[PDB]
Formats: structure tokens, sequence, C-alpha cells
């Protein structure tokens, strides 16, 4: 029933930043709260207990404090090796103990220009009747774009991958779903693009040529 | 070295039982509280329940009523009984330890046991400057992704994280950057024993 | 050896109603936490910042129980959290209260075939409300011009209303029972520990 609404979790920062993580509840929980750090390749770990004190094997640097309501578990200097999310949690309700939505330490780079592309299904996919549209957008920094279908100027997920630590890039590749006939039926299909950092993307779509 | 291990992870029927245990190491598992976390596929942690040291047990409010954590103080090893699971279950339930102290705290987590709950039986899938791939549809949850040709490029190769369709099956979506200014593809399906390929010429 | 007063909570064949708020300083307690874990289901055990997995090694200096009815649409606010109206002038706990709250259904023993009465509640009274300190002033509320001096009626029916439970499996919003236990630490020995 207590909440623990966190700041958003879009804040990027690169090496040595300031990144100050807050997080609140609904109430006074006085110094029950405490961070855990998760790299989504592992299992949790935590950072700070009671608050204020630090975590056996976690340097100085982590120096999550605060007092009644309001916590910053801040870094005053980052590491690549601190690049994670990052979870509070409130001990002063002891059976629900509650967790927040976490907060995401990525790499900062310079803007990244995506590469689109949107290629229709050859025969080998159309022996499927129940077909589906594919787009692609590989090797983008800001990682708030989006895809829209406004086919001809069956909704279905899209995946984003981490960031390439290699460029610190991401890439997003979209599906959507289609019945029988309901791809054979109109002709040209459209992967609308929009990217925060690549404007001007007028049209690209299928071409039943 | 000091580490919670954990047991039980495996595909279940929806409304199945299941048993989790959580093996202990060096540490005194018989004074030291134990607690289950879960996380849900690609969301955050969310507390289940936990057993204190007078074997008092304790449940979330989603979670009371058809689970049952179990504690027996020989072999060092945590256990969790669960009752008629759903859809909505489908987490890793990362074991835990209590430290000492006035609050709780989790001070050491294990490996976690991955839980997926559904009907959905086996399937195999299909294989049906640019980039193009071979769509991985019908496509289950695997421990093994495909490698183009047992992975003989890694230049420009993306491999998207698994998505979820309407059916119920996985899927992936695979590609691959060329030089544009006839490769091979070699799907992975181990967990069933299965292999193919094929060539993306345009 | 084993002397506990615990038992004399719960069980009471006759629950306090929120007017009453039946408190109780325990001391002198050395036993029966059993009775508090291992019980009939629980519908609620929100406990708070006293770890109850760490009471059986913990020692009080005064244990303080309280008991009242509420509906089960009203087991909440029984929190530091002050919201609704049995928390602006019913009952509410400190910012930091130290203690469980437990609740469970009361639906199969007291229900009534007639009902509504042997049990109040508040309707306004915000201009008084204090942590732990019960109000059991009932002669009028401020409306209109004149309070009606003791002798209210028509037009002057401004005074609280009691409760309408009367469920003959017919009700959801069932009432419940509710034991808030709380704890206190001061320059002072402290006398209810765990058994030995």
């Amino acid at each position: 029933d207590i909440q623990m609404t966190q700041s958003p979790s879009s804040l990027s920062a690169s090496l040595g930043d300031r990144v100050t993580i807050t997080c609140r509840a609904s109430q006074t929980i006085g110094r029950f709260l405490n961070w855990y750090q998760q790299k989504p390749g592992k299992a949790p770990k935590l950072l700070i207990y009671g608050a204020s004190s630090l975590q056996i094997g976690v340097p100085s640097r982590f120096s999550g404090s605060g007092s009644g309501t309001d916590f910053t578990l801040t870094i005053s200097s980052l590491q690549p090796e601190d690049f994670a999310t990052y979870y509070c949690q409130q001990s002063y309700s002891m059976p629900p103990v509650t967790f927040g939505q976490g907060t995401r330490l990525e790499i900062k780079r310079t803007v990244a220009a995506p590469s689109v592309f949107i290629f229709p299904p050859s025969d080998e996919q159309l022996k499927s009747g129940t077909a589906s549209v594919v787009c692609l957008l590989n090797n983008f920094y800001p990682r708030e774009a989006k895809v829209q279908w406004k086919v001809d100027n069956g909704n279905s997920q899209e995946s984003v991958t981490e960031q390439d630590s290699k460029d610190s890039t991401y890439s997003l590749s979209s599906t959507l779903t289609l019945s029988k006939a309901d791809y054979e039926k109109h002709k040209v299909y459209a992967c609308e693009v929009t990217h925060q950092g690549l404007s001007s993307p007028v049209t690209k779509s299928f071409n039943r040529g | 070295e000091v580490q919670l291990a954990e047991s039980g992870g495996g595909l279940v029927q929806p409304g199945g039982s299941l048993r989790l245990s959580c093996a202990a190491s060096g540490f005194t598992f018989s004074t030291y509280d134990m607690h289950w976390v879960r996380q849900v596929t690609g969301n955050g942690l969310e507390w289940v329940s936990t057993i204190g040291t007078g074997g008092d047990t304790y449940y979330s409010d989603s979670v009371k009523g058809r689970f049952t954590v179990s504690r027996e103080n020989a072999k060092n090893a945590l256990f969790l009984q669960i009752n008629g699971l759903r859809a909505g279950d489908t987490a890793v339930y990362y074991c835990a330890r209590g430290g000492s102290g006035q609050f709780w705290y989790f001070d050491l987590w294990g490996r976690g046991t991955l839980v997926t709950v559904s009907s959905a039986s086996t399937k195999g899938p299909s294989v049906f400057t640019a980039a193009l791939g071979c769509l991985v549809k019908d496509y289950f949850p695997e421990p093994v992704t495909v490698s183009w040709n047992s992975g003989a490029l890694t230049s420009g190769v993306h491999t998207f994280p698994a998505v979820l369709q309407s059916s119920g099956l996985y899927s992936l979506s695979s590609v691959v950057t060329v030089p544009s200014s006839t490769y091979i593809c070699n799907v992975n399906h181990k967990p069933s024993n299965t292999k193919v390929d094929k060539r993306v010429e345009p | 050896t084993n002397l506990c007063p615990f038992h004399e909570v719960f069980n009471a064949t006759t629950f306090a109603s929120v007017y009453a708020w039946n408190r109780k300083r325990i001391s002198n307690c050395v036993a029966d936490y059993s009775v508090i874990y291992n019980f009939a289901p629980f519908f609620a055990f929100k406990c708070y910042g006293v770890s109850p997995t760490k009471l059986n090694d913990l020692c009080f200096t005064n244990v303080y129980a309280d008991s009242f009815v509420i509906r089960g649409n009203e087991v909440s606010q029984i929190a530091p959290g002050q919201t609704g109206n049995i928390a602006d002038y019913n009952y509410k706990l400190p910012d930091d209260f130290t203690g469980c709250v437990i609740a469970w259904n009361s639906n199969k023993l007291d229900s009534k075939p007639s009902g509504n009465y042997n049990y109040l509640y508040r309707l306004l009274r915000k201009s008084k409300l204090k942590p732990f300190e019960r109000d059991i002033s009932t002669e009028i509320y401020q409306a209109g011009n004149k309070p009606c001096n003791g002798v209210a009626g028509p037009n002057c029916y401004s005074p609280l209303q009691s409760y309408g439970f009367r469920p003959t499996y017919g009700v959801g919003h069932q009432p419940y029972r509710v034991v808030v236990l709380s704890f206190e630490l001061l320059h002072a020995p402290a006398t209810v520990c765990g058994p030995k």
C-alpha cells in the first residue's frame, strides 16, 4: 500500500558525473530506506543499508544518504562498472516491504544517426499465409525513438537492444501481426520513422514491385 | 564461497504446483532470515514472501493465499511451495538473506530460479550499406541464440532480445549489417535439438 | 516463567467499539508470542518499524494493545498514513509508530438479525483530533446557529450517526475486528521479553 515513487529512470550521464538518484515514498519511512544495484546480466546487489551505511565492498563514492522522506544515491564520480539499474526499498512497513520502479544508468555519447530499413518478405515468408511486417532501426543513441505504422499514409510489440559498448549505440526491430490475406489485400505498407535527433523522415514503406 | 543457490526452475502448466529451493554455503542458515523477491521479465523487483528464524511466515498481498514458504534448518536449504500458478507469476524468484539489525535488508542474493508459467506446447521456429536477416518467428524461450553460420561474422550482426507473439510463442529478429555501397543464417534450436540454415541473397 | 496476558485481548467475546478504544498497558510478559503469529488466518498483519521476526529476541518496557471493530472497507488507515473518516475523526497512528496492526474477519460472530446499533462511527469532528487520545465527547457538533443546548432534535440533527451493521449473509464490506499492538522504550528497564 505504501508507494515508493522514484525519479524518472531516463538519467543519462558520462564518467565522473555527479549522478543523483532521488527516490521518495508516500510518507515518512525514517532511515529504513535502502538501495539495490542490478546490472541486467547478473543478480541484484545492495549498495546502502539504513540509508546512510555503506555496504562492505562498496567504495566511498556511493554516498547515498538522506533523512525522513528524501534520499539521493549520489555518485560523485562514475565508473564503467557502475552503469546499471538502481532500485530503492523501504523497511518502515516490515511485511509489505515495497520497491520502486528503478532507474537505468547508461553511458552517454554523441547523438548517433540511425539507418532505417524496411524490406518486404520474400516467397519464403509468403509460404506462411499470416505473414508479419518488419522494420529496422540500427545505431541510434537517443533511446526515446518511436516507430509508427500508419499504413499507406494487428498491433505487435518491438524490441530494443542494450547499449552496444563497442559504439555505445542502440538498435530496434519491429514486428506486426497480420491475418490471412490481410497483407495481400493492401499494396503499400509504411514504417513511419521518428527519432529525437534524426529529423525529416518523410517516407519509408514496403515495395510490392 | 558464501553464496545462495536455487532450483525448481522450468516450464510449468498454469495452475500446477511447483517447488523452489535455496541452498546455503558457508554462512549459518539457521541464524539468518530468508526472503523471496521475484522480478518480472524486464520489470523491477517485487517482494514475495519471507520466513523468519522462529518459523514465522510472512507473505505479500498478491502472494498470500496460495504460496507457502518452508524452512528446514537441516541441509541448510530454504524452500518455497507454490499452488495454482497463473500467467501473472512469470518471474525470477531471487533468493535473499536477511541481515542482522532492526530493519529488513537483503545482503545476499541468489542466482535466481526462472519460472515460466504457460501451457503453450513446444514448437519449432522457421527461417522466414544495407542490413537484412532471418526473422525467427514461432520461437520458444531458449538459452542459446541464432549465430550466422556458426558465428563466421560478428561485426554488424544484431540479435534483438526475445519478444512474445499473440499466439504465445516467442520470436527472434537477428539481423546483420553488410556493406552495400548472399550470406547464410544458422538458427539455434538446441533445447529441442534442431538446427537449420538459409541463404540471404536478395 | 510462562506468564503473559496476551490472550486477554484476543477472544474477548465482546470487542470495544471505535468510541471505546479499549487500551491495555501490558507488562511483565515473557512468553505467549505464538498467539500472535499462529492464529486464525489473518486478513492483515501489517507490522511497522519494529521487525516482527526480531521481537522474540528483543525486550520491551511497555506493550500497548488496542482493539476495535471496523468495516472491511476501512481496514486501511491504521498506519502513519492518516486518510479517511476513521483517520480524521476516530482513530489515528503517530508518525513513527513502532508496532503491528492485526485484523481479521468478524462477520461470522457479529451477525445480527436486526443490527443498525451497538457500534458507532464519527462524522465530523475535525476541530479536535490527537493520536492515542480518544474523544468520547458526544454532546453536539456545531451547525446552524445554536447547539440546541443538549435538547437537540429536528433541525439540529448534526450529531453523529452509529453504524448500520446487520449482516445476515447480506453484506460484502463485512465488519472486521482489529487488535493494534504498540511498543515503547524509555529510560527504564524492559520487562516484556521473549521465552527463554
